[PDB]
């Protein structure tokens, strides 16, 4: 199928239509959807942080970078 | 030694139990402290492990493994 829409404003128009295909593309792959503005990046650091101490090794010093690693985002 | 357990024989095990059983607690419990204190209580965790990450380095042990 195909989409029949100045220059410039036609341009972005079509990145629109991209970023929506790409979006939609997204929620077709993986029926779900997530808070934005660095929300997943917390519960990431906050979750993680907790499965360290239960682990053994160097995990936990491995694995507790990676979730403070995920504070930077927000 | 005598003189602290007269004082009080409540005691706590040593060889770096008690560093790290602390450090648990104090990790916890950062979460409840919503302020800029809640970076350095989660330091104060990281920092009461180094007594017994000390002990094991000092025999000729993996520290962090053994911790």
């Amino acid at each position: 199928v195909t989409i029949v829409v100045n220059k410039l404003v036609i341009e972005e128009a079509e990145r629109s239509i991209h970023d929506a295909l790409c979006v939609i593309r997204c929620l077709v792959k993986k029926r779900a959807l997530i808070a934005g503005g660095g929300a997943p990046e917390i519960e990431l650091a906050l979750r993680l942080t907790e499965y360290s101490r239960t682990l053994s090794g160097m995990e936990s010093y491995c694995v507790r970078a990676f979730a403070d690693a995920m504070e930077v985002i927000p | 030694v005598i003189r602290n357990l007269i004082r009080d024989n409540r005691v706590v095990y040593g060889g770096g139990a008690a560093e790290i059983s602390c450090a648990l607690a104090v990790s916890q419990e950062a979460d409840k402290c919503p302020t800029l204190e809640q970076y350095a209580m989660r330091a104060f965790a990281d920092a009461l492990e180094v007594i017994p990450m000390a002990l094991s380095e000092n025999s000729g042990m993996n520290p962090i493994q053994t911790m």
